[PDB]
């Protein structure tokens, strides 16, 4: 198994370990997006996780069809910004030569 | 220290710049680098669209490389179709 | 104050919050705001690949819409077919 | 001419007014990009090393020039961030913005 393919599963194997709980099997509720968020996402969104609301609008920000659910396709929209982020963050101020990465999200 | 699930992220920064390393622009991914990546990081179901189909599906913007948010294009429809195979 | 261009880049924020903002997610485009938005902004050469296709192509996680970051995707694919016309 | 298409259009004319000056017509050396961030991308990008560094990572093909092609992923990059400041500590509920890059 790749490295990519293995990292794919492990956000497929998360999401589900919540989305199973309650309700819909296969989308995460609201309470299961912030149980999530509150320890799977505990460094990335570090700052977010400090309000409440901020997580919420996150979902409702992620919630495609506004069913006030998270589908896994809605889900891993959340997983690509915040690679995106973490990617920026690393690359924050960079004055090279070369290429050179800073600590990522929820480092430093 | 980073969780299971942000670990997996920092990896797939990682998985590109494995390949965005290799030459030139340190986020280009080339053609060539592209079928490298798609042949050793993809599973068979997603090689089989062909290197150059895949390519030309991610350079949106027809400058001759996959930087790392078009490298993000392919790791949700990635992560979408093994999605769907696994459920 | 924005520079011309400056202006230029939040314009294209308005114009995709005029069909996001139209109904549901605030940051989607679903695919019949899709077709209003192509019918109102592109021009004929990028119409003509058909409202469904363009949907289907920009719609990269399908998951129904098309939200900021997908939009752009078209944003980048009109600027360069704009600029190799011109 | 939608609105959409006249930024493209301003984007397509201030590129070409920085490519036009030097060497080839259709691509922007390190000089003339510096110029055309100074003048006109003076608020979104708010050190002389970072900008050289911000052009090698838009020059794709690493040929030291920005194409168009090249150069309009800096475009919706900012883009981008303007729109990610609008909703910075968003909370909601409902659809805001808040002052775009270089304002509020
Ligand atoms: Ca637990
Ligand atoms: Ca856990
Ligand atoms: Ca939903
Ligand atoms: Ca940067
Ligand atoms: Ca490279
Ligand atoms: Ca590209
Ligand atoms: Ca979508
Ligand atoms: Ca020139
Ligand atoms: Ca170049
Ligand atoms: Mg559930
Ligand atoms: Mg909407
Ligand atoms: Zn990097
Ligand atoms: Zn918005």
């Amino acid at each position: 198994m790749s490295q990519l393919e293995r990292n794919i599963e492990t956000i497929i194997n998360t999401f589900h370990q919540y989305s199973v709980k309650l309700g819909h099997p296969d989308t995460l509720n609201q309470g299961e997006f912030k149980e999530l968020v509150r320890k799977d996402l505990q460094n990335f969104l570090k700052k977010e996780n400090k309000n409440e609301k901020v997580i919420e609008h996150i979902m409702e920000d992620l919630d495609t069809n506004a069913d006030k659910q998270l589908s896994f396709e809605e889900f891993i929209m959340l997983m690509a910004r915040l690679t995106w982020a973490s990617h920026e963050k690393m690359h924050e101020g960079d004055e090279g030569p070369g290429h050179h990465h800073k600590p990522g999200l929820g480092e430093g | 220290m980073l969780t299971e699930l942000e670990k997996a992220l920092n990896s797939i920064i990682d998985v590109y710049h494995k390949y965005s390393l290799i030459k030139g622009n340190f986020h280009a991914v080339y053609r060539d680098d592209l079928k490298k990546l798609l042949e050793t990081e993809s599973p068979q179901y997603i090689r089989k669209k062909g290197a150059d189909v895949w390519f030309k599906e991610l350079d949106i913007n027809t400058d001759g490389a996959v930087n790392f948010q078009e490298f993000l294009i392919l790791v949700i429809k990635m992560g979408v179709a093994a999605h769907k195979k696994s459920h």
